[PDB]
């Protein structure tokens, strides 16, 4: 799973079985990390108009 | 319900907002709607199609 | 049911005859009349493409 | 009826529900339309059944008691001169309904002047609306209620002549 | 365009994303039948209200604004004088006093 984004710490409250998050539209928002079992919340670099 | 018609606009807006971005999560054809799948998955040739 | 238009008035009408108001009612009405929207820009290349 | 084509339909998502509801808009918005000219009066008024206006003749516009809609002759008329997955919705008012809000209108604006449009009905005879009418375009009363036979007989010689254009313009 | 019924003033509302009017219009209500007639015969001459109407409550005749009733001696300060009564249909006899 590839993607773009700032790795933070998190207080979502997944289930054992649940391993990522999905948002609206569908992108991945948070993951859980292989190795370490750890939930990783997953959220956009900053972007904007210039 | 007085206050309708501006809640019509705001609600109209936003459901045009939800749905260009629930439009993402379709692949309209292809094997998948996300693009870092199809460039991880696929040689440029097919990739590009 | 068959909606109906109106609660039915006949006009009392006479060729010499005419109705005057002896007192009046201040009435005070709302209209509500949108002005604007929401801003919104899409950045089309970050949108199609990321 | 082709499933392979709606499970192929199903990968482009949510276009057919944007269409939909655009269509639904449309339909609504025109109900809110006939609901927004038509229906600007909740009581729906009636001439006298003595036609007593001082000479003026409304029987060109007042509804015929003898037609089965209950229209107008120039109603009548002008609706005579007017000729895969597709439905047509009714529209919700009726032509019956939208002749008695027309003809309710000219009630209103036959035996109480512009009062209906303002308050409630305030019964005038017709050649003193006319001559109030008359002073709101600065003229005054004196000469309207002098000549009222002439005014009266233009009038409904105008009335003729507009059905008379309505049934020889194609 | 300005409310339902004769229109006094309005007051203008910000709204989120829009403007609310309140508009102060004034409601004619308690209206009263009178007897009425086009002019007043007097001397030979016709009389026509300067900016009213003529009424009657059953016996006496008077001249009253048209949205308010407010009735007044009929004279010659509030009618004005155009023909004879041979024309006006629906003149009615009454006197018209002199100040
Ligand atoms: C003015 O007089 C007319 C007739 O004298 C009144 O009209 C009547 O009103 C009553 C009350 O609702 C009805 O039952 C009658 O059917 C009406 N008659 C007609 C011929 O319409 C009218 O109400 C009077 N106006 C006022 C303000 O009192
Ligand atoms: C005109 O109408 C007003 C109300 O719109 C009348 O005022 C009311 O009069 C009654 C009895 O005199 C009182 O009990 C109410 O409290 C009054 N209401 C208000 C808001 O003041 C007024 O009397 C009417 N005038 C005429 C001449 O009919
Ligand atoms: C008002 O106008 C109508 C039609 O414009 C008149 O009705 C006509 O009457 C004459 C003789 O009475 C008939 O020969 C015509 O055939 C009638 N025309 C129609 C269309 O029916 C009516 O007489 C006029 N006056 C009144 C008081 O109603
Ligand atoms: C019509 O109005 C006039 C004037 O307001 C009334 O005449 C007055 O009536 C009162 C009550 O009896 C008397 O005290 C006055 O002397 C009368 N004035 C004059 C100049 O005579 C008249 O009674 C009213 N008529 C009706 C039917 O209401
Ligand atoms: C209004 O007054 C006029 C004049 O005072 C009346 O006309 C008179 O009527 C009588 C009988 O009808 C005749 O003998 C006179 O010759 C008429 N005089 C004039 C100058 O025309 C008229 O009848 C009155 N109308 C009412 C309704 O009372
Ligand atoms: C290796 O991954 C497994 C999960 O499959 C985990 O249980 C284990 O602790 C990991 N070991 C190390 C040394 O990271
Ligand atoms: C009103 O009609 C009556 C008949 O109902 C008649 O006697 C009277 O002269 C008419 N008045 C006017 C001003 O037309």
């Amino acid at each position: 799973l590839t993607g773009t984004g700032v790795l933070t710490e998190s207080n979502k409250k997944f289930l054992p079985f649940q391993q990522f998050g999905r948002d609206i539209a569908d992108t991945t928002d948070a993951v859980r990390d292989p190795q370490t079992l750890e939930i990783l919340d997953i959220t956009p670099c900053s972007f904007g108009g210039v | 319900s007085a206050l309708g018609k501006l809640q019509d606009v705001v609600n109209q807006n936003a459901q045009a907002l939800n749905t260009l971005v629930k439009q993402l999560s379709s692949n309209f054809g292809a094997i998948s709607s996300v693009l870092n799948d199809i460039l991880s998955r696929l040689d440029p040739p097919e990739a590009e199609v | 049911y068959t909606m109906s238009l109106g609660a039915e008035n006949s006009v009392a009408y006479s060729n010499n005859s005419i109705a005057i108001p002896t007192n009046f009612t201040i009435s005070v009405t709302t209209e509500i009349l949108p002005v604007s929207m929401t801003k919104t820009s899409v950045d089309c290349t970050m949108y199609i493409c990321g | 009826d082709s499933t392979e084509c709606s499970n192929l339909l199903l990968q482009y998502g949510s276009f057919c529900t944007q269409l939909n509801r655009a269509l639904t808009g449309i339909a609504v918005e025109q109900d809110k339309n006939t609901q927004e000219v038509f229906a600007q009066v909740k009581q729906i008024y009636k001439t006298p059944p003595i036609k007593d206006f001082g000479g003026f003749n409304f029987s060109q516009i007042l509804p015929d008691p003898s037609k089965p809609s209950k229209r107008s002759p120039i109603e009548d008329l002008l609706f005579n001169k007017v000729t895969n997955g597709l439905t047509v919705l009714p529209p919700l008012l009726t032509d019956e309904m939208i002749a008695q809000y027309t003809s309710a209108l000219l009630a209103g604006t036959i035996t109480s002047g512009w009062t209906f449009g303002a308050g409630p009905a305030l019964q005038i005879p017709f050649p003193m609306q006319m001559a109030y009418r008359f002073n709101g375009i600065g003229v005054t009363q004196n000469v309207l209620y002098e000549n009222q036979k002439l005014i009266a007989n233009q009038f409904n010689s105008a009335i003729g002549k507009i059905q008379d254009s309505l049934s020889s313009t194609p | 365009f300005c409310g339902k019924g004769y229109h006094l003033m309005s007051f203008p509302q910000s709204a989120p994303h829009g403007v609310v009017f309140l508009h102060v219009t004034y409601v004619p209500a308690q209206e009263k039948n009178f007897t009425t007639a086009p002019a007043i015969c007097h001397d030979g001459k016709a009389h026509f209200p300067r900016e009213g109407v003529f009424v009657s409550n059953g016996t006496h005749w008077f001249v009253t604004q048209r949205n308010f009733y407010e009735p007044q001696i009929i004279t010659t300060d509030n009618t004005f004088v155009s023909g004879n009564c041979d024309v006006v249909i629906g003149i009615v006899n009454n006197t018209v006093y002199d100040p």
